């Protein structure tokens, strides 16, 4: 973990983290607010 | 043909010469540097212009400078 | 506005709605009533049916396509169409923006500066990802102050 | 001659990669007749892939 | 001193001279130099504000639920008429303010310039710190001048009912876009259900 | 020293010091000092919701089955219907354990900062470790405050080992349910009339 999560914090990887969890985030916004061309608020 | 010139700026490191692969520069006596040596081109008219020397020069900017002139059967590099 | 029709009173709008549950409807006729792939239609239908009620109950514009249009000139009645959700970007683009900006000054005082941008400090990194929340204030903040733009006497500048 | 070694300077060649940017001085020829005595370390290379490079006193100040 | 968060460093800039000051600064919004200078005039009149403003949005909706002032809404006190257009009453009101903050703005800028009347020189505030003005214009009773370590607690006692009124002012204004309820009829539905009346509920 | 794997040498980092040190890292994930404090921290609270888990999960359906108490499964516990709804039944202990955790928080990361209680000053915990907080509201029978560090030590590898049984039966418990879709004390008492047959592999 002094080199594992060096591993981890490489830049392959954390673009692999972070756009897993951008994609899972906005796919998890289009589920339960689909259709979505107007800001409500 | 080609025109290889060479500047003040160099360090006399040699590799230009090194790199040369039709033998045009040659390294000269000089009182400008740690090296005490310039690199010169007596046979510029041997030149292919590959710029090899450029790509072998550690001054920025170049020392060694290679100026793309009137092209002759020396400096297109032909067997024929 | 612009010569279209509201999409809640649009003739073209409400044809749209009628021919693509009848597309989705003839799908259906394959399947049996309580098979899977027909919970599937049956869910798309709920989709159609509440995307076309959500379009036509936010003012959206229609034309002769019958499509709704976006007014982007930045009307009183269409805020939510390109202002509210582009002040809604702004603020998270300038969110990823101030975050990679104040990670590069963090890690330029380091020994290594190389070393930390293909291995990204993720303490630093977290650290500072909180700290982008709050970024109008502190890009007009380091504008007013000087610390936002470099003077050009200390920037590489390519010869004439 | 030279600033001093170890120092701060800033390069005023218009031609070198490092133009306006911040290197220390690792060396200073004190030999009569060198050109350029001057050897700067960068933190950043070039395109060449080197950051030793030899400037005269007149291409740099001290910042 | 007490802080926002046990165990975590106060912020270099402040200090703990400050009243109020609890090292609540997780963001760094008044890191630089010269910028916590402005960012206490900032609290001072939002926090100012906002206390009028609870004293105008709550205490007369409560007296209407009481029914002693019949006072409307304060979400709907915008379309109700008066002796002045509502449009007219804005412009008046900037023309207003940009007397009033504009003395303010100089004051902050350059301390002790802006004491003395435009007008009758006589009549100057008797104000010295930056942000408290003074005089008998805005100090009748003469209550911001004592003992530092006194003058400090009634300043301490300014902001910590002034971030009270700005967290609920900024609760106000949000209640009433998702719920379009007046906030003491919301206190009243609160005391009734609680676990039944609750922002997941309201959405 | 009793060790997980008799003939294999004991890792560096585990050392015997922590509670219920028995060498077992084949995966190595506690090598880093300051990482193996966290993960220590994270056991602790794993060992003892789980145990609060498994007297949720195992003591009232042994006694549902007994006919003692009428209480439901605890795989359809949360599909009751209560007093408040279990959607606004989460942000009130999210709210309740931001003091509870977020307070033992700042305790892993500074140690000896929130062992003061902030309304009385004078109340205060008598605990020394991380982990451990003791007091009057955690240790209110002083049995994990003692003098001498060998039964102390022993204690915590009391707690540690009665803890790391109850994660494999809570998650036992979810597994039995995903599989049996049956009550882990009606699965036992299915395995205690034919145990060669009612396993795993009864299907
Ligand atoms: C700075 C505090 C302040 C706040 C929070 C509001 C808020 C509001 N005003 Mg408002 N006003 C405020 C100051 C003032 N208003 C007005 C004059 C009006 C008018 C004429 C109207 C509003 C209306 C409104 C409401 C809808 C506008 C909106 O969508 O906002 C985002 C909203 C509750 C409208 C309303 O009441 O409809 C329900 C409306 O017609 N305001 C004046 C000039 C006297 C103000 C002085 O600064
Ligand atoms: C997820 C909960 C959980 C966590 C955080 C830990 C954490 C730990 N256990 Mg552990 N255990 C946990 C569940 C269980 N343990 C054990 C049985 C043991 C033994 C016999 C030992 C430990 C030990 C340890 C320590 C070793 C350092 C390490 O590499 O941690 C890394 C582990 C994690 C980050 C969790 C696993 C991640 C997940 C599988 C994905 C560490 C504090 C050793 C020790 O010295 O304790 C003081 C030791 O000898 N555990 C059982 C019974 C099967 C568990 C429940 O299933
Ligand atoms: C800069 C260009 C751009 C812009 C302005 C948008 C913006 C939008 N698209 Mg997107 N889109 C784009 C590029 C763009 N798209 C590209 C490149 C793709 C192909 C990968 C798509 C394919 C796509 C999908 C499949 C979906 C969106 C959706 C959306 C909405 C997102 C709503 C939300 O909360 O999430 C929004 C209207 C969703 C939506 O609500 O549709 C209106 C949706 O269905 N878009
Ligand atoms: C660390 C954040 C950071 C910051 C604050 C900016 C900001 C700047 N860049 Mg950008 N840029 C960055 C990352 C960053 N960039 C990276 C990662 C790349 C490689 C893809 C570039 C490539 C780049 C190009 C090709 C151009 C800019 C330019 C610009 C300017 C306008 C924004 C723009 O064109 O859209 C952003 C442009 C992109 C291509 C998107 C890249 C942004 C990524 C997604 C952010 C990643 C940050 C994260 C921490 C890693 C502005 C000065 C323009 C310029 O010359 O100035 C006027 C321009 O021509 N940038
Ligand atoms: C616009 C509002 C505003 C402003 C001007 C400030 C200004 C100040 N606060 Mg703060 N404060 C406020 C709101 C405000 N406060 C409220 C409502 C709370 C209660 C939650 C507090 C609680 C508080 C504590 C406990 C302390 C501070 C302190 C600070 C000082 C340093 C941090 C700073 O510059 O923040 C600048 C902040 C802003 C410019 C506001 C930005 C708001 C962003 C854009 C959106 C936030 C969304 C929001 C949550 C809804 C400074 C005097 C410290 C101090 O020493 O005070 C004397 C201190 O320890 N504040
Ligand atoms: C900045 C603070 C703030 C603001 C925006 C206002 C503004 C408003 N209040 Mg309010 N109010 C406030 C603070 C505030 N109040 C405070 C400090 C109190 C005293 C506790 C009240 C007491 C109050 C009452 C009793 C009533 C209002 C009413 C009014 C309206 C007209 C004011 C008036 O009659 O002219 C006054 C002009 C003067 C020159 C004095 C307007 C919507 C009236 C309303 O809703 O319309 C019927 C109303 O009857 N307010
Ligand atoms: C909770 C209310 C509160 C508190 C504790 C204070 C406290 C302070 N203010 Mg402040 N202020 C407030 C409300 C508050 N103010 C609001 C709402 C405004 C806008 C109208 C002002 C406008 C303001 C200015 C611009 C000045 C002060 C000054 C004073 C100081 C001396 C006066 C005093 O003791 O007030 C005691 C306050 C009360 C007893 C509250 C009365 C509540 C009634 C009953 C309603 C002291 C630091 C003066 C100062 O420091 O000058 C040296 C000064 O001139 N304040
Ligand atoms: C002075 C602080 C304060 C006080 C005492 C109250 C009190 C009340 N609010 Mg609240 N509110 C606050 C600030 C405040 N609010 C803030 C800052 C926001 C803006 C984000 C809101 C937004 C809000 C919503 C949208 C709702 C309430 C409602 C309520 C009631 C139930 C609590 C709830 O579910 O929402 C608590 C929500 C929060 C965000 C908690 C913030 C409180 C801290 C102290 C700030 C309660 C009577 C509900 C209602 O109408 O009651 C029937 C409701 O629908 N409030
Ligand atoms: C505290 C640990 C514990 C205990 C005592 C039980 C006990 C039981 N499990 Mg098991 N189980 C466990 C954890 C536990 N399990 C774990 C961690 C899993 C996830 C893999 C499961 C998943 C599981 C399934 C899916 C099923 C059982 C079933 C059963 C019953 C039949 C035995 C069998 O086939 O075992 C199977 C055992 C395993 C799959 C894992 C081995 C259990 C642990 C990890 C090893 C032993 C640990 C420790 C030494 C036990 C001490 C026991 C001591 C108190 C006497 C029996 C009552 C079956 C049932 O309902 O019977 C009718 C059933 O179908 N178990
Ligand atoms: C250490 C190690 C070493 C190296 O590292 C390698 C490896 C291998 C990785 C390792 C190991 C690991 C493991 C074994 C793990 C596991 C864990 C677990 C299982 C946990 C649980 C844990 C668990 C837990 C906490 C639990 C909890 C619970 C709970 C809350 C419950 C609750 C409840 C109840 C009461 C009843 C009701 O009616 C319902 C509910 C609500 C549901
Ligand atoms: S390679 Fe460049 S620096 Fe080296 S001797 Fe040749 S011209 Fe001079």
């Amino acid at each position: 973990m002094q080199d594992v999560k060096t591993y981890l914090s490489t830049a392959p990887v954390l673009a692999t983290l972070w756009f897993g969890f951008l994609a899972g985030l906005l796919i998890e916004i289009n589920r339960f607010f689909p259709d979505a061309l107007v800001l409500p608020l | 043909a080609h025109s290889v010139k060479i500047y003040d700026t160099c360090i006399g490191c040699t590799q230009c010469v090194r790199a040369c692969p039709t033998d045009v520069l040659e390294m000269v006596p000089w009182d400008g540097c740690k090296a005490s040596q310039i690199a010169s081109a007596p046979r510029t008219e041997d030149c292919v212009g590959c710029k090899r020397c450029e790509s072998a020069c550690p001054t920025d900017f170049l020392s060694v400078r290679v100026y793309l002139g009137a092209e002759t059967t020396r400096s297109m590099g032909l067997a024929y | 506005v612009a010569g279209l029709t509201p999409c809640k009173e649009s003739k073209g709008f409400a044809k749209r709605q009628k021919q693509e549950i009848k597309k989705l409807e003839g799908r259906l006729k394959l399947y049996a009533p309580d098979s899977a792939p027909a919970l599937a239609i049956n869910a798309t239908i709920e989709k159609t049916k509440r995307r076309f009620e959500f379009y036509g109950n936010q003012g959206l514009l229609c034309g002769t396509d019958g499509l709704p249009h976006l007014i982007v000139d930045g009307d009183q009645a269409h805020l939510g169409e390109f202002v509210y959700p582009g002040l809604v970007f702004l603020y998270i683009a300038g969110w990823i923006g101030w975050v990679g900006r104040a990670y590069l000054i963090d890690v330029r005082t380091s020994k290594k500066p190389t070393e930390k941008e293909i291995i990204i400090d993720v303490p630093l990194a977290l650290r500072i990802m909180s700290k982008g929340l709050t970024w109008p204030v502190a890009a007009i903040g380091e504008l007013r102050s000087g610390k936002l733009v470099e003077k050009s006497s200390n920037i590489t500048v390519s010869p004439r | 001659i030279g600033p001093k070694r170890g120092s701060i300077v800033k390069v005023l060649r218009r031609e070198s990669y490092w133009f306006n940017d911040t290197g220390k001085v690792v060396a200073v020829d004190q030999a009569p007749g060198v050109r350029y005595p001057v050897v700067v370390r960068f933190d950043k290379v070039n395109y060449a892939g080197v950051s030793t490079n030899n400037y005269s006193p007149d291409e740099l100040e001290q910042s | 001193r007490p802080l926002w968060l046990p165990g975590s460093e106060a912020p270099k800039w402040l200090d703990g001279s400050l009243p109020g000051d609890y090292g609540f600064d997780p963001l760094d919004l008044a890191a630089e130099p010269g910028r916590l200078n402005w960012m206490v005039q900032a609290e001072l009149v939002h926090c100012r504000w906002a206390m009028l403003g609870a004293a105008g949005i709550f205490i007369p909706e409560l007296l209407t639920k009481i029914g002693i002032l019949n006072t409307p809404s304060w979400y709907k006190a915008g379309d109700a008429t008066y002796f002045a257009d509502q449009g007219t009453l804005f412009i008046v009101e900037l023309l207003l303010m940009a007397w009033a903050e504009s003395r303010r703005w100089a004051d902050i800028a350059r301390p002790g310039s802006v004491n003395t009347d435009p007008i009758f020189p006589n009549n100057k505030l008797t104000g010295t710190d930056v942000g408290y003005p003074g005089g008998l214009w805005f100090d009748p009773l003469g209550w911001g001048s004592g003992s530092e370590d006194k003058l400090k607690e009634i300043r301490t006692k300014e902001v910590k009912n002034g971030r009270l009124a700005m967290l609920a002012v900024l609760g106000a204004f949000v209640q009433a876009n998702v719920t379009h309820v007046g906030p003491i009829d919301n206190l009243f539905a609160h005391l009734a259900d609680p676990y039944h009346t609750t922002i997941l509920q309201s959405l | 020293r009793p060790l997980w794997f008799p003939g294999s040498q004991p890792p560096e980092w585990l050392d015997g010091s922590l509670p219920g040190d028995f060498g077992f890292d084949p995966l190595g994930l506690g090598s880093d000092p300051e990482l193996l404090k966290w993960f220590v921290q994270a056991e602790l609270v794993h060992c003892r919701w789980a145990m609060l888990g498994a007297a949720g999960i195992f003591i009232p359906e042994a006694l549902t089955k007994a006919g003692i108490l009428n209480t439901p499964s605890w795989t359809v516990a949360g599909d009751q219907q209560y007093f408040t709804d279990a959607t606004t039944l989460f942000v009130i202990e999210i709210i309740l354990f931001a003091w509870a955790e977020g307070r033992r928080w700042a305790d892993i990361i500074n140690p000896g900062c929130v062992n003061v209680d902030p309304v009385f000053p004078n109340n205060k915990l008598t605990g020394t470790d991380v982990g451990y907080p003791g007091g009057l509201w955690f240790d209110p029978l002083g049995w994990g405050q003692t003098g001498d560090a060998a039964k102390l030590k022993d204690l915590r590898t009391r707690e540690i080992k009665n803890g790391r049984l109850a994660m494999l039966a809570v998650l036992g418990a979810v597994v039995q349910a995903n599989y049996t879709h049956t009550g882990p004390i009606d699965n036992l008492l299915a395995h205690l009339a034919d145990p060669g047959h009612n396993t795993i592999f009864a299907l």
